[PDB]
């Protein structure tokens, strides 16, 4: 088509697709930061008794230990599926890609560059 | 000429050096592994002239030069001459040099290790390369060919390596190296052309017979039937133009030269030929490997440009091979250039960026480092 | 690793300021690990998603 | 085709006139009113040259989408003008995958129609169900109405 | 992912692993109990390549792999390899994560503790299965076979169990662990085929002989007259196609191999063979039990698929057995798959829902719990 319509389309389209990812993500990171401020909630202080205070230090401490363990598990499995991304990706990609590197032509040098090297100063508005 | 520090690639044989930069699918120029020297006493002055000539200079002024080749059967015996050829290759004609670029070299798996040690020292100390890697020619042929598996006949100028590779791994126990290559085929041709009344002895003559072979010769699928006619009729003869306007007419010699690949006994070699040699590289591998190597006979290097080679090889292997099994041959247009091309592919692969020896590791270990870091 | 996923817990000899420091630095380090948990879940969600893709192309090949 | 029209929306036409000037300087080299195979040869060995023959025979046979069969005058012009580099953002793998998430909102690696329809409707410009017909032909390389990602990739790789 | 939180069932023998979900009538997939590892040096780069391959990957890529079996005559000795086989089984073929489902594994009770303890531990600690149950092979075979009473002959790859059951009860004093199995039959065949001029000594070769055995061998009810003819005539030889297209023919060796089960001296074993061992298990049971076991010899496991085996066993037992009495063999099509089928049946019984170890009881007690909760 005489489709400047299509050009501004597709910029806007990859825009809106990353934007649906982004609304996906606004929901996600809301939950993220929300759970952040809560999962350890800025705590309350005035007038308390010392035994309870050391109990709470120890408590939040073991909570570090435990939350560490737990997010670490989410990591380990994320990592397993990450290796899986590596491997499904890489290995299906073996079934499924690998000349995605095209005929990598360096005659696709900076083409404007070799152009200019052969033309001179006639290239000013672009 | 270039706007990036891309690796440079050089395929250095006893014939010519193919060279260019990584990322291309061809060398930028070819540099004959030749240093020429005058064999005559000068009389005139103010004539320019060189003390020694290299590459294409050596061939262009060859009328009064003796032309020597620094590499024998894949080994550099004269590396001072290779440094002059390389200086020209890099700084005058390709317009790139190891000084500002990492460099990949191509080699056979059983190439004497001392030869890599010396080339490694030269590129790091004479050309100041920031990094190096010496790659297997069979690997390079498989990348260029779109394969991870096959028997690669790398057909060099002075030696043919013949190494089976399966799933990207070497199967070294089945390497059938043969001391037969394009330069030996030339020797057979000049001896039979000598019998016809055209001796080729001196340098100009040596270059002509090599050129005759490259343009007139072929193998054909059936030698004996080709000869029954070629030995009986002038219709199979071709006249080649010699530099002085004279011609040489060649008959069955046109195929008898190439035939040495199938008949090494023609030059005094105790061998059954390249198809038997290929067969053994397949047949000595485990039976669950054999099927993939029979399906992947890979021709590379030079001499594979001879008409009929794909058919001659596939038919001979099929005859040697077990029945039922399908024997297939790969003989792409990227012939003779596929080793260089594979060098470009390998040098540029993202999976290979950590495989380079840096000029840190090199000086700490010295040139022998190539024996631990490359292969 | 269990025994040491705990930081060092210092609440014995010093006064109350360092006591609350101990508790709440634990709190925030938790807080962090809480983040990492949620977000590794998130990563694993998009992970299983793009690996839904990956198993699809598996099938597409096998 | 469409790309031609957008890029001409960049700049104006008097430019094109002076181009034509540059070309009266060049236009020596049409055998057939086209700049075809022999013309590629002629105008390129004008300096003893020809494109990297991948480019050259490519233009000869392949980039003929229409059945032009040859390097037209238009096709040699195409190479010689697509010289100076200007494309934007060519969007691709990591982009297209995060996109594919809401494309394949299915959470499955196989898009359904209307997630893509929503994206289309919310791009910022025009969705011809002609082009949606295009995209069903393209995107789902399987064309099973549900798209594994790389299908959508090559369906969307490399464009503004 | 399923329509119920059904147990997953995996029958892990020394040969192959059969797996699927409880409630089905077949495993969804079968894998060799193999973990393969490359025995070659990589030459190409960016080739992928795993440290180890499992199951069917291990067999498909076997051309350059050494293939190991983690299970030794019924005992897992390498549990890191079984964990990888299981992960592949559960996530790539069954497509179900054990975290949401109970898992049933099988063993002979004759197995010296480590197998049931480690099987229980792997599923609870590396897969986080909510529950576990290690089952008896004789139980599983009788459910699959439609019996509560009889002798299970499970002559598979590892060990022959030969355990008698009466009214659902074990008669353990009569169970004879027998070191005669399908794996030994393969080794014997490799050696006798070597005598014929076809040596089999490597991993690929071992897998070929196992395939030959499975497709060409039979036992014969009358081996003596069968060998008198088979050893005299080519008319009784069967051709087998080797992976590389070569052909091997096998004559009396075809049955000579299976015959080892009745002639264990062929592999150096001091044994009466499977027919007498079965007979002795019957004999060792009380006199009012013996008659029910004679009438109910039940085939399970592997090697029970050989032509002439149901008749060979029934006739040998009949010869050892007293007169008047009818000796009978049950040989269901659920052969070799019968332990897995029984697992599906057992896991699903309402009377077996209290037999499961939960992932609570497990952690409070540790893996030694398998000795209190399963049997």
């Amino acid at each position: 088509i005489s489709a400047s319509r299509k050009l501004q389309l597709k910029t806007l389209l990859l825009q809106i697709a990353k934007q649906e990812l982004e609304r996906e993500a606004e929901e996600r990171r809301g939950e993220k930061g929300r759970a952040l401020s809560t999962r350890c909630q800025p705590l309350e202080l005035a007038g308390l008794g010392f035994a309870e205070l050391q109990d709470l230090c120890r408590q939040l401490h073991a909570r570090v230990d435990k939350v560490d363990e737990e997010r670490y598990d989410i990591e380990a499995k994320v990592t397993k599926n990450i290796t899986e991304i590596a491997d499904l990706t890489q290995k299906i990609f073996d079934l499924r890609g690998k000349f995605k590197r095209p005929t990598l032509r360096r005659v696709r040098i900076s083409a404007d560059a070799m152009m200019q090297a052969l033309l001179g100063a006639r290239a000013k508005e672009s | 000429d270039e706007d990036e520090t891309t690796a440079l690639v050089c395929d250095n044989g006893s014939g010519l050096v193919k060279a260019g930069f990584a990322g291309d699918d061809a060398p930028r120029a070819v540099f004959p592994s030749i240093v020429g020297r005058p064999r005559h006493q000068g009389v005139m002055v103010g004539m320019g002239q060189k003390d020694s000539y290299v590459g294409d200079e050596a061939q262009s002024k060859r009328g009064i030069l003796t032309l020597k080749y620094p590499i024998e059967h894949g080994i550099i015996t004269n590396w001072d001459d290779m440094e002059k050829i390389w200086h020209h290759t890099f700084y005058n004609e390709l317009r790139v040099a190891p000084e500002e670029h990492p460099t990949l070299l191509t080699e056979a798996p059983l190439n004497p290790k001392a030869n890599r040690e010396k080339m490694t020292q030269i590129m790091f100390e004479t050309f100041n390369v920031p990094a190096m890697y010496v790659a297997i020619q069979a690997v390079l042929s498989l990348y260029a060919s779109g394969r991870t598996t096959g028997i690669v006949l790398d057909s060099g100028d002075g030696v043919t390596h013949n190494v089976p590779i399966y799933e990207g791994y070497a199967l070294p126990h089945a390497i059938m190296r043969l001391d037969l290559a394009g330069r030996d085929l030339t020797d057979y041709l000049m001896k039979i052309l000598t019998e016809r009344g055209y001796s080729f002895v001196t340098t100009a003559e040596r270059e002509i017979v090599r050129d005759i072979k490259e343009k007139l010769c072929y193998v054909a699928l059936d030698f004996e039937n080709e000869m029954a006619t070629a030995a009986s009729s002038s219709s199979l003869e071709k006249s080649y133009e010699l530099p002085d306007g004279q011609v040489i007419t060649i008959g069955n010699e046109r195929f008898r030269c190439p035939e040495t690949l199938f008949q090494p006994s023609f030059i005094g070699m105790e061998s059954a030929g390249i198809h038997e040699t290929t067969y053994n590289s397949i047949m000595k591998c485990d039976i669950d490997i054999r099927k993939d190597l029979y399906a992947n006979n890979v021709m590379s290097g030079g001499t594979t440009m001879y008409p009929g080679i794909a058919d001659r090889m596939q038919k001979e292997i099929t005859a040697l091979a077990p029945s039922t099994m399908k024997i297939k041959i790969i003989a792409p247009p990227e012939r003779k250039y596929s080793v260089w091309i594979g060098g470009s592919i390998l040098a540029s692969l993202s999976t290979f960026q950590q495989m380079w020896i840096t000029k840190q590791e090199y000086d700490e270990a010295g040139p022998s480092i190539v024996h631990r870091k490359c292969f | 690793i269990l025994a040491e996923r705990r930081k060092v817990l210092a609440i014995d000899h010093l006064n109350e300021d360092q006591l609350r420091e101990k508790a709440k630095e634990l709190w925030q380090s938790i807080y962090n690990l809480e983040a990492e948990k949620f977000d590794l879940q998130e990563k694993f969600k998009q992970q299983k998603y793009e690996i839904n893709v990956l198993r699809n192309r598996i099938n597409d090949n096998q | 085709d469409d790309i031609y029209k957008a890029a001409v929306e960049q700049l104006t036409e008097e430019q094109k006139n002076e181009f034509k000037a540059a070309f009266d300087i060049f236009v020596l080299g049409a055998e057939d009113g086209c700049i075809s195979t022999k013309e590629l040869g002629k105008v390129m060995r004008m300096l003893g040259q020809n494109p990297t023959p991948e480019e050259l025979q490519e233009m000869i046979d392949e980039v003929d989408e229409d059945g032009s069969g040859t390097v037209d005058f238009d096709e040699f012009l195409v190479m010689m003008v697509r010289c100076m580099k200007d494309d934007s953002k060519g969007k691709s793998e990591e982009e297209l995958s995060d996109l594919f998430r809401m494309f394949d909102k299915n959470a499955d690696g196989y898009i359904d129609l209307d997630e893509l329809k929503i994206m289309l409707q919310a791009t910022g410009e025009t969705i011809t169900e002609d082009d949606i017909e295009e995209l069903m032909k393209d995107g789902d390389k399987n064309n099973d109405g549900r798209i594994d990602y790389d299908e959508f990739l090559e369906f969307m790789k490399g464009v503004e």
